[PDB]
RNA sequence: GGAUGCGAUCAUACCAGCACUAACGCACCGGAUCCCAUCAGAACUCCGAAGUUAAGCGUGCUUGGGCGAGAGUAGUACUAGGAUGGGUGACCCCCUGGGAAGUCCUCGUGUUGCAUCCC
RNA sequence: UCAGGAUAGCUGGAGCUCGCGUGCGAGUUCUAUCGGGUAAAGCCAAUGAUUAGAGGCAUCGGGGGCGCAACGCCCUCGACCUAUUCUCAAACUUUAAAUAGGUAGGACGGUGCGGCUGCUUUGUUGAGCCGCACCACGGAAUCAAGAGCUCCAAGUGGGCC
RNA sequence: ACAAAGGGUGUUGGUCGAUUAAGACAGC
RNA sequence: AGCUCAACGAGAACAGAAAUCUCGUGUGGAACAGAAGGGUAAAAGCUCGUUUGAUUCUGAUUUCCAGUACGAAUACGAACC
């Protein structure tokens, strides 16, 4: 029983590179194409939920794209991300969770030419952290929560990222 | 009820008389036509006469 | 305008409160129910005076907001205004109908006249809460309280301290012991339950009283 | 000219001035109603029995 | 139909008892029901098949007919001046298994046991059972005796926790 | 602040569900219609055909449902595999298939029908179906497959397979046996039998020796060191079917039960004992 | 004394926070050629056995919440039957019977069927 | 169809089948078993309604003071959170009576063998039914001016207390 | 085949208080 | 077959009370065509695959009730799916 134990080490479970653009259409056929060259797999579209005059969306319009990104893809993307932003985070960029994440003003800073005709797309970076053992809250059969002692907290998910990216996380 | 109770009793005319066992199914009869009798424990005279 | 308190004086119909059922319903007469010092301690007034009532009978709203006005007044011009807490403890929330005189009584569903408070024969109505040297002052009060209110009322000096559920002598046992807790004018008891950790040194009590 | 809608005033002193009847129940009941092939099988057993 | 449905009036009657809805346990399914058996009508409010009409929600009937998912039960239903045995096919799940004769059959036992050892032994005897009748007397010893008189009356006291 | 969710009102009105529903081990959907039994039937008792597998073993057992509690007719568990001469690939697709045979000998051997009906001693791919006989019908059990997914190749079909062959009526199609093919709905007698004898194992066991010698060793470490290789996984596992049907009947453990157990938990506090931890604890607490 | 597979009852079994567990297990866990599956080998499916009891599962503690039982509330509220009973009435006493529910207090925190295995 | 009629119920007449206390019965109790959501009660339990204060909290409310501002400071009232609190429901409710409702208390019973089936079972495994043999003091109280069955038909279908 | 809320220093019983033979209340 | 809803808490450029995305809690406080009441959580809700039991034959029963009919519904049987 100590902190030591191999199998409490912390590794990126998943990184989740989500655009949100109120039209659909061109624009987010662009964002979709920009998300599959930067992660290298297929995105999936999300629809609205409820109609918002004052934003200009319609229900079941598709007014998103994401994609979700696991191994070294992820952890070369998020260095990326994260040289964008200088390895400068803010205090309150950490969930209680053991999650954090960020965003990105222009993807031409993750290493694509810029098109004109395609333009210039933001996008948000989150990443989740997870120890070995938290198949017990998604597998199918015998779901169970995962030890609150196991779980990664917003402190051990700050250190992480202090201590492998040699990170510095502001206050303001 | 009551007058289904007292044809049981066989007490069809009023100032009739009829003995009766004590019982708990017989006390809970007469429970229910207290209002219309009255009863106590006769005497060996009593019953004699 | 308003019919006489006679029409609606027994209790004749099943509670008619107001809901999606029952819509347009005018608002009572009374608003207020705690007058006077009402954020006085509850170590400062431990005298309590009850106008109990003796009927079953509909006390209306309008009834009520008199009372309670001739009795606020009476105890600030007698005892001052800082001298007495005065708590009604009935709401009227039955709504009295009236058919209104198509014609005869086809259709007499009435609509809603007023709201009334259902009283029990022993159901408080009035209670003051002061020092022991307004008591005559407030038993005077509810007095004159009495004639503004329908049927049969009676003055009743509780045993108890303020408006808390505890008895004077307990109460003060219990302060003595430091089991009290002053929640505005309520009063709270220690027991001998929940996490021992919550418990301020001295607070802590093996068994309950 | 209005009148009156319903009431059941009366109408059990009239049940129970023949009533309550209860049908005297025979030792063998209708099998109708009963699982078809049930009773197919049965009386095939009854025939070659 | 004319003026009432055939639900109407079931709000308390077909709802399921606090905090015991869902899944139905499966003891239900797992019970045997055999012809002549007494059996006791309780609706189940989740299952809307070979649901009985409301009349008969309450009520004891015996066992007449077995098919694959229903039972058969004869229920007495008083119209007018006549009691009407109704057929009526129900699901299992509305049904339960009636202890309303569970001591017959042992008490006939007893009852043969005991008239089998009094013909042994050349006696006659009445098995029948009796109401609770008259206790003889008995002595009972003395003790301290704590005296109970009328209380005296307290205006005070005709609130529960006093006023 | 923030409202508290867990509210007593909330545990107040909260109803729990199954335990074996709170643990997510038992479907009562699933377990309803598989034990629900005609009642013109009555008695007649539904026995299925349960096999579940964990990360290490495969558990294969007929059972019936009673009030007081499922009772098992037979069980056979990959583990007892080892005396039959497989050591190896425990949880793979032909060591259910060896699991389900061996249940349907026992079975059959314990209802002593096992003379009747034989099924093919040989494995076969093709899909197959004991044929009733004379003196009586083939013992007949419903496969319960509990929560894992129903997909093509799953273990679970193959020791439906197993089952199958050893004699026992399944009902079942062929729609989901390894080797059956999607986009023609025909079943490949070729590819099943070659699932059956393990030879998918084979075949990867012979690409990674090819491309990383170093992963295969990682990786088939055991198959090694019990020195069995791909050519010989087919007579192993012939070997293995021969062996379960010349002796199906269970082995009696010689280990004689301890004459007292040992308590390695600890034991529920007396009150006496709790009521004097809460006196020191209290004291404690007044006495600052 | 337990674990596992399948269960019965479906909180005395649930929720939250802490502490502990020999062996076999159950797990976490290593991969993606094959069957299978997705945006994502996360899940599902298949093939494994390098490492770990860190988590799950199990056990124990909390003047914990909930839950269950008792005491009390209280012969109170209510109620079947009676009166040429009181009262202007509202309502209520009495006679022959039945008889609840919050608050407060005390206790308890699962019991078990078949099969395999460890001790 | 609404001052009417038919229809069922209530009634008469005619009987018939049996019976004499061993009673196929009962507007009654007893015993054992079931169902209920009214009275009451509850909100310090869900939904809805509603009074008052007490203790804390905000880069995100209206104000006062110290201030050019300040994610600068101190207080007032508001929201918010916590533990309390007055008073409520025909179309709310955890709990939950009294009265009333249903079922059963043998001769149409039980036990042991044998037999029939095209139904059912892996299985003469069950499910019903049928024969043989034995036992069965009448299987709670009270009452029973008796029980059952059928035919033809009158009047009534304004009620009222 | 009616009577209410409010009242009475009419009279008749009860309940809780105060003063009094170190002398109660009214008049000298 | 798979999944879990409303809502809330903490996070992520534009983005804010309200767009999309991540984790946690979540007894249904969502949804189930419509009035209301019941009922439902590895579902009766949401998504997807395959389909036409919204099929053929007459009988029985329940509700209404005179124990008539119609409407509606339920449980078997005999076929084809
Ligand atoms: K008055
Ligand atoms: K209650
Ligand atoms: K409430
Ligand atoms: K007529
Ligand atoms: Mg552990
Ligand atoms: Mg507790
Ligand atoms: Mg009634
Ligand atoms: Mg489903």
């Amino acid at each position: 029983k100590k902190l030591s134990n191999p199998m409490r080490e912390i590794k990126v479970q998943k990184l989740v590179l989500n655009i949100s653009v109120g039209e659909s259409g061109d624009r987010l056929t662009r964002a979709a194409k920009v998300l599959e060259q930067l992660s290298g797999q297929s995105p999936v579209f999300s629809k609205a939920r409820y109609t918002v005059r004052s934003f200009g969306i319609r229900r079941n319009e598709k007014i998103a794209c994401y994609v979700t990104v696991r191994g070294e893809k992820a952890m070369q993307l998020l260095e990326s991300g994260l040289k964008v932003k200088e390895y400068e985070l803010l205090r309150r960029n950490f969930s209680e969770t053991g999650c954090f994440g960020f965003g990105i003003q222009e993807h031409i800073d993750l290493g694509i030419k810029y098109d004109p005709s395609t333009g210039i797309y933001g996008m948000d970076f989150y990443v989740v952290l997870e120890r070995p053992g938290y198949r017990v809250a998604r597998r199918r059969r015998c779901k169970a929560r995962v030890g609150i002692q196991h779980r990664v907290t917003k402190d051990d998910a700050m250190k992480w990222f202090q201590v492998k990216y040699e990170g510095v996380i502001l206050n303001k | 009820q009551t007058k289904k109770i007292l044809q049981l009793l066989r007490l069809r005319q009023i100032f009739n008389g009829v003995f009766l066992k004590v019982n708990k199914a017989t006390v809970n009869m007469l429970h229910r036509v207290e209002p219309y009798v009255t009863y106590g424990y006769p005497n060996l005279k009593s019953i004699r006469e | 305008g308003r019919r006489p308190a006679r029409c609606y004086r027994q209790i004749k119909n099943k509670p008619y409160p107001k809901s999606r059922f029952c819509r347009g319903v005018p608002d009572p007469k009374i608003r207020i129910y705690d007058v006077g010092m009402k954020k006085k301690g509850v170590d400062e007034f431990p005298f309590c005076v009850h106008l109990v009532s003796w009927e079953k009978e509909n006390v209306s709203s309008e009834a009520l907001e008199a009372a309670r006005i001739a009795c606020n007044k009476y105890m600030t011009k007698s005892a001052g205004k800082d001298a007495f807490h005065l708590r009604v403890r009935v709401h009227p929330f039955h709504v009295l109908r009236i058919n209104k005189m198509q014609t005869g009584m086809r259709g007499a569903f009435g609509k809603p006249q007023g709201v009334c408070a259902r009283v029990a024969i022993g159901q408080v109505l009035l209670s003051v809460r002061c020092k022991d040297g307004n008591a005559n002052h407030a038993q005077e009060a509810l007095r004159r309280a009495k004639f503004k209110f329908p049927g049969r009322q009676k003055i009743i000096v509780s045993r108890k301290w303020g408006f808390t559920k505890f008895s004077r002598t307990d109460y003060l046992k219990y302060k003595s012991e430091n089991r009290i807790i002053p929640d505005g004018v309520n009063a709270k008891l220690l027991g001998c339950h929940g996490r021992l950790a919550a418990r301020q040194p001295g607070r802590a009590f093996l068994e309950a009283v | 000219a209005k009148s009156k809608n319903h009431t059941a005033h009366n109408q059990s002193y009239k049940a129970h001035r023949n009533g309550i009847k209860k049908p005297r129940k025979h030792r063998h009941s209708s099998t109708k109603g009963m699982d078809p092939k049930f009773l197919r099988n049965q009386r095939y057993a009854r025939k070659h029995n | 139909p004319a003026g009432h449905g055939l639900r109407s009036r079931t709000r308390d009657s077909f709802s399921r008892a606090f905090r015991k809805k869902g899944t139905i346990p499966l003891s239900t399914y797992l019970r045997i029901f055999k012809i002549g058996d007494y059996v006791d009508i309780k609706v189940n409010g989740a299952i809307h098949k070979g649901m009985p009409h409301k009349f008969y929600h309450g009520r004891t009937g015996r066992v007449w007919n077995v098919t694959k998912r229903a039972v058969g039960v004869e229920v007495n239903k008083q119209v007018r001046n006549k009691i009407l045995r109704k057929r009526i096919h129900v699901r299992i799940e509305h049904v339960q298994l009636s202890r309303c004769t569970e001591e017959v059959k042992e008490r006939m036992k007893k009852n043969d046991q005991l008239k089998a050892e009094a013909k042994a032994r050349g006696e006659v005897i009445s098995t029948k059972r009796q109401p609770v009748g008259p206790k003889p007397g008995f002595m009972v010893e003395g003790a301290t005796l704590e005296t109970v008189t009328p209380i005296p009356y307290d205006v005070v006291n005709d609130l529960k926790g006093g006023y | 602040f923030i409202k508290v969710q867990k509210t007593r009102a909330y545990f107040k009105r909260f109803q729990v569900k199954f335990k074996r529903r709170r643990e997510g081990k038992t479907d009562y959907r699933a377990r309803n219609r598989l034990i629900n039994q005609d009642k013109n039937k009555y008695n007649t008792p539904k026995y299925r055909f349960v096999v579940r597998f964990t990360n290490k073993d495969i558990i294969a057992q007929i059972v019936s449902a009673s009030i007081a509690g499922d009772m098992i007719l037979a069980s056979a568990y990959a583990r007892e595999l080892p005396q039959y001469g497989l050591k190896v690939g425990l949880t793979n697709y032909a060591a259910a298939y060896c699991t389900g045979l061996l249940l349907a000998r026992r079975v059959l051997k314990k209802l002593e029908m096992d003379e009747e009906y034989q099924g093919n001693p040989e494995a076969s791919g093709e899909d197959y179906s004991v044929e009733p006989a004379e003196s009586r019908r083939p013992f007949r059990a419903l496969l319960d497959v509990g929560l894992i997914r129903t997909t093509t190749g799953n273990r679970v079909f193959g020791a439906l397979k197993g089952a199958l062959d050893g004699g026992l009526d399944i009902p079942h199609s062929e729609k989901r046996f390894a080797g059956f093919s999607k986009d023609s709905k025909q079943l490949d007698a070729d590819v099943h039998r070659k699932y059956i004898y393990g030879g998918h194992v084979a075949t990867y066991m012979k690409t990674l020796t090819e491309d990383e010698p170093e992963k295969y060793q990682s990786h088939f470490s055991e198959y090694i060191k019990q020195g069995l290789e791909a050519d010989d996984l087919e007579e192993m596992y012939k070997k293995v079917h021969a062996a379960i049907r010349a002796d199906p009947s269970p082995k009696k453990s010689e280990k004689q039960p301890p004459k007292q157990h040992k308590r390695y938990n600890l034991k529920k506090l007396t009150y006496e004992e709790r009521k004097a931890k809460l006196i020191e604890r209290l004291n404690a607490l007044n006495s600052a």
